RNA sequence: AAACUUUCAACAACGGAUCUCUUGGUUCUGGCAUCGAUGAAGAACGCAGCGAAAUGCGAUAAGUAAUGUGAAUUGCAGAAUUCCGUGAAUCAUCGAAUCUUUGAACGCACAUUGCGCCCGCCGGUAUUCCGGCGGGCAUGCCUGUUCGAGCGUCAU
RNA sequence: GUGAGCCCGGGUCGAACGGCCUCUAGUGCAGAUCUUGGUGGUAGUAGCAAAUACUUCAAUGAGAACUUGAAGGACCGAAGUGGGGAAAGGUUCCAUGUGAACAGCGGUUGGACAUGGGUUAGUCGAUCCUAAGCCAUAGGGAAGUUCCGUUUCAAAGGGGCAC
RNA sequence: GAGACCGAUAGCGCACAAGUAGAGUGAUCGAAAGAUGAAAAGCACUUUGAAAAGAGGGUUAAAUAGCACGUGAAAUUGUUG
RNA sequence: GGGCGAGGCUCCUUCUGAGUUCCCUGGAACGGGACGCCACAGAGGGUGAGAGCCCCGUAUAGUUGGAAGCCAAGCCUGUGU
């Protein structure tokens, strides 16, 4: 149960915020869990997904399909995974939108900012664990 | 002949465009706007038409300066730059 | 005898804000006590007797101590409001008691 | 476009008499002569003096309008007023 | 008429530039609700009111 | 007209004999600048303006 | 709201041969013109005994 | 080409900034004619040129205002655009010193009988 | 894509074509119950129409 | 007997009720005090590669700078991002800026993109002509400065 | 089940809902020349009859009385069914193309729809002048929004000369 | 931040490019209008028509969801019995 | 009369627990069954159907970095014109 007065439990306000959130907020909303190997390596549970990540789909009709994220299409809150496409009538291929909560990240596209994110999340989790233990 | 035949003589203009409020309500002979009361200093408004008041009240336009004021109040009308910011 | 011959609905006052106003008053009192600590939250009031023959059987707190009371207690009139004593120059002492 | 009016350009704008120069600079005659000598403002001669001033004679002194404009910005005017 | 003021001709210029149908790429946008120009003007239907 | 001819001289070294102007029905101004007979408007449009 | 169903200008067309005597929105050029107003039985009107 | 970054602009002084504004305006002037006479990827370049001109003008204005503030640092009267904005009511509000001025009798009374720190035993 | 957008533009006109408007600029709302035709009484004196 | 009219049923029409939904209203409660001549509210006109509107913005024109985040925007086209970075974004924040014609609206006017005046700067053969650019010129009132008027009161 | 109603079967459909006891109300419709919306008979009916009038061949086109060219026949009859303007309109002007809608019949045509193009001045107007008239200023009214006042009971400014 | 409130003829006039479209010389008056599908996967290709479209064949879990689009009542209409 | 002032408060910032385990239906489990785990968090929302443990958030102590104010235990000093 929420206790703070700045927290609202209004369903109308929650849906308005979710469907009118700007792009930087939608990046945080469009997060995906890490694989078990990545979680034990980095001590990180979830991270926002971006282009170049390797993902495995764990929900839906395209389950157990793996591939690279080719587009993070934030306008309909979906991602596109390579080779996870369907055929239009004319025979061309159109990508299939997958929600980031239906995939698991198997390989991270690593750079300086991603390492900073992982390091600060891991440090925060460790200091929370020491404070609460 | 007060109807259709008389309606054929309607080719003058009682009102022109008013410079201040943009409506076609500036009386061409009196030089007084029927809507906003130009060229009087005050804008014409009355309490017997709350619809007319809310058609032109503050916030129905652009708020080109007034919309920036609450953020400046929230930051306390501060001046200067962030410390270590690039510039002159 | 019902007085509803004016436009009474224009100035009907409801009191849904009674608990919120109690909360606001309590928060203001807490802030005042925290600002005034370790001093008391109020001033010392004298004991006075209510006027008229209906209420002269009962005593209550008054506004402030008289100048004669402060002089007989040895408290200067400029020091008295600075140490939590309320001062009333209008009241006089008509009796010894 | 619009028709020009006579006497609004040319020598009438190029020259002014000493009376007009003194009234323009709001000086006395000794101060004006002193400032003209100190700043090197020299007398001039129009081709036709009637085009500049209809009441001009042979003894009328003329000056350049731009020279009087330059004299308008001389800091000695404030010195003259301060001394007065 | 042929005799017109600069202000009047400027407002007529703005009306002439506004008098168009919507571009066809508008309807292909994601979440588009605009189907046609609902403020389109014609010289026989609605007066400019100048 | 003076601003148009000064702008043409400053931008393309173009010397004009006369300039006519009209405000078009869309609201923009159109200027007909007739060049001096010394220069060729076709050559100027080919080299500088690129209108071939 | 206390003003709901009352922000219209409407007058009855009187006793006649055609229509009911409900107040009707004046003016023209829109669907609302001539339509009933202010009644609890009318669309876009004030409800009977508004809640306080 | 056509993208000028603010980091290199912050180090220049006035002369080459006005120069670079001159070129960026000149390639904007030619590629407008290139836009009306042909097509391609040059539209990104005219967009970049417009933003570069905006950035250069911003840098020039900022450096001029910084120099003017340095010049007017120790002067009594400042230009109106260099004076602080706040609101009109804030600018007409009394100064802190004038609002804090008290009378001589009040100062003596506050000096010799201030509000004391005290407690009452229970 | 051009064929699809053109089909969308043609399908956007179906309601106004059923309403028989002369294009998207015809938004005229006519009076289907005029006050002079649906109010008042005819007396012995001056009438409002012949 | 059919057709026609009516009734009953199935399917198909017409029309948009019902049911479910709700980035919206309505009412209450809590907090806060912040418009404008340093030019407001409002109006008009413009600005995107491809927009009419809504939204945003002002010729630095769906925007600039600064801070932060850290890889997009998307309908198409075209370009990305040295990804181990002064750095995408229709991102957030926002202290520096820009801010057209107007409007209490302020040179005089305005049913005119009309007519001026003052002072500088630049260009065209130019002491004179022509053109452009910049800064200014409303009213009432207050304090002060300076220039004055009056046998109004005096001294000399 | 007397009844208001309740329950089930079958078909359709797609995300919520019900029984019992209490609590609560914007709680039960055939009417109000009721409101809004939708739909019939009338009825393929009334009608589409002022302004004298049309016809032939060819082309275009899926389709031609009302598109075009030619060929004929007529009308306006110079106070015109001609050639140009003022007000008003605002792009209706011109070229190219065109599904539907509109042109009370049709339509390949169109003032319709779509994309583009088009309005060049020292001499034509405006701009300048004043008329009938209107508005500032001085000053006086008015609680005031403002009213009167336009030459006033105003210090309301120009020129010249100077050793 | 909430509600024993309303759930698109309700609730603000406005849940939508709403004080908009539109009307009036003007003061002013002032609407109608939400819902395909989880995802456009918004029907390739063939055939008939000048075209609109139709039929095969497809997509979809479903077109008995085809941008006239959730469900699809009644008045009223067509066919069949 | 002056000057320090530990410490505290207000405001933006970094960070926080646990299943996508097996079976059935289904286009898609967020449904049913089984086995667990977290909980100062079983408020709310999203995700292809009713999700504490898929995601954002939610609870509580705190924990990074920054700015400007206020309160303040105490401590140095001038002394009476
Ligand atoms: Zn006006």
């Amino acid at each position: 149960m929420k206790v703070r007065p700045t927290v609202s439990s209004s369903r109308r306000k929650a849906r308005k915020a979710h469907f009118s959130a700007p792009s930087s907020v939608r990046r945080v909303i469009m997060s995906a869990p890490l694989s078990k190997e990545l979680r034990e390596k980095y001590n990180v549970r979830s991270i926002p997904i971006r282009k170049g990540d390797e993902v495995q789909i764990v929900r839906g009709a395209h389950k157990d399909k793996e591939g690279k994220v080719t587009s993070v299409y934030r306008l309909k809150y979906v991602i596109h995974v390579e080779r996870v496409t369907r055929e239009k009538a004319t025979g061309q291929t159109v990508p299939i939108g997958i929600h980031p909560s239906n995939v698991v990240i198997t390989k991270l596209h690593l750079d300086k900012d991603r390492e900073n994110i992982l390091a600060r999340i891991k440090a925060g989790r460790e200091q929370v664990a020491k404070a609460k233990g | 002949t007060k109807g259709t035949s008389s309606f054929g003589k309607r080719h003058n203009k009682t009102h022109g465009l008013c410079r201040r409020c943009g409506r076609r309500s500036l009386h061409n002979q009196k030089k007084v706007c029927a809507s906003c009361g130009y060229p009087a200093a005050k804008t014409r408004k009355y309490n017997w038409s709350e619809k007319a008041k809310r058609r032109k009240v503050t916030g129905t336009g652009r708020m080109r300066y007034l919309s920036t004021v609450p953020r400046r109040f929230k930051n306390g009308f501060r001046t200067g730059v962030p410390k270590g910011a690039r510039g002159p | 005898n019902n007085h509803f011959r004016k436009h009474w609905q224009r100035r009907v006052r409801c009191h849904f804000d009674q608990p919120g106003k109690k909360v606001t008053r309590r928060l203001a009192r807490r802030a005042k006590a925290a600002a005034l600590a370790p001093r008391p939250v109020d001033k010392l009031r004298p004991i006075v007797r209510c006027p008229t023959v209906k209420y002269n059987r009962r005593t209550r707190l008054g506004r402030g101590f008289t100048l004669e009371e402060l002089k007989a207690a040895g408290i200067p009139r400029l020091l008295a409001p600075t140490i939590g004593i309320a001062v009333d120059h209008r009241r006089k002492n008509l009796s010894e008691e | 476009g619009k028709a020009k009016k006579k006497g609004k350009s040319g020598a009438a704008r190029n020259y002014m008499t000493r009376t007009q120069a003194v009234k323009k600079l709001q000086l006395s005659l000794p101060d004006f002569r002193k400032l003209c000598i100190w700043k090197g403002i020299y007398p001039r001669e129009p081709r036709d003096r009637r085009k500049v001033n209809k009441s001009a004679t042979a003894s009328t002194t003329f000056y350049y309008t731009k020279d009087i404009q330059y004299l308008l910005h001389e800091p000695l005017l404030q010195k003259f007023r301060e001394q007065k | 008429p042929s005799h017109k003021t600069f202000r009047i001709k400027q407002k007529l210029a703005k009306a002439q530039k506004q008098n168009r149908p919507i571009p066809q790429w508008i309807r292909l946008r994601t979440g588009n609700t605009i189907r046609y120009n609902a403020k389109r003007r014609h010289w026989r239907k609605t007066r400019l009111g100048l | 007209k003076a601003q148009i001819k000064q702008a043409l001289k400053k931008l393309y070294d173009i010397d004009t004999v006369k300039i006519n102007t009209l405000i078009r029905p869309d609201g923009t101004k159109k200027a007909f600048a007739r060049l001096t007979p010394d220069v060729d408007a076709l050559d100027i449009a080919a080299t500088k303006l690129g209108l071939v | 709201s206390e003003k709901a169903g009352h922000q219209t200008s409407a007058e009855s067309w009187g006793t006649g041969r055609a229509v009911a005597r409900i107040p009707r929105v004046s003016g023209g050029g829109t669907h609302r013109a001539g339509q009933g107003a202010f009644g609890n039985m009318c669309r876009s009107g004030r409800m009977f005994a508004p809640t306080k | 080409n056509g993208k000028v970054k603010a980091g290199q602009l912050w180090s220049k002084n006035k002369e080459e900034l006005t120069k670079i504004l001159g070129e960026l305006k000149t390639e904007l002037s030619q590629l407008r004619i290139q836009k009306i006479s042909s097509s391609g990827a040059k539209l990104n370049k005219i967009h970049d040129l417009r933003k570069s001109i905006a950035r250069v003008l911003t840098v020039i204005n900022a450096k001029q205002r910084a120099q003017l503030r340095l010049f007017y640092k120790n002067k009594k009267y400042l230009p109106l655009d260099l004076r602080p904005k706040l609101t009109r009511a804030l600018r007409r509000r009394l100064s802190k010193e004038d609002a804090s001025r008290v009378l001589e009798k009040t100062k003596k009374r506050l000096t010799h009988f201030p509000q004391r720190k005290y407690a009452v035993k229970a | 894509l051009r064929s699809k957008a053109e089909r969308q533009a043609k399908l956007a006109q179906r309601k106004m074509n059923r309403m028989a408007r002369q294009g998207e600029a015809d938004r005229h709302i006519h009076a289907s119950m005029p006050k002079h035709l649906f109010s008042g009484k005819r007396t012995i004196g001056k009438t409002d129409r012949r």
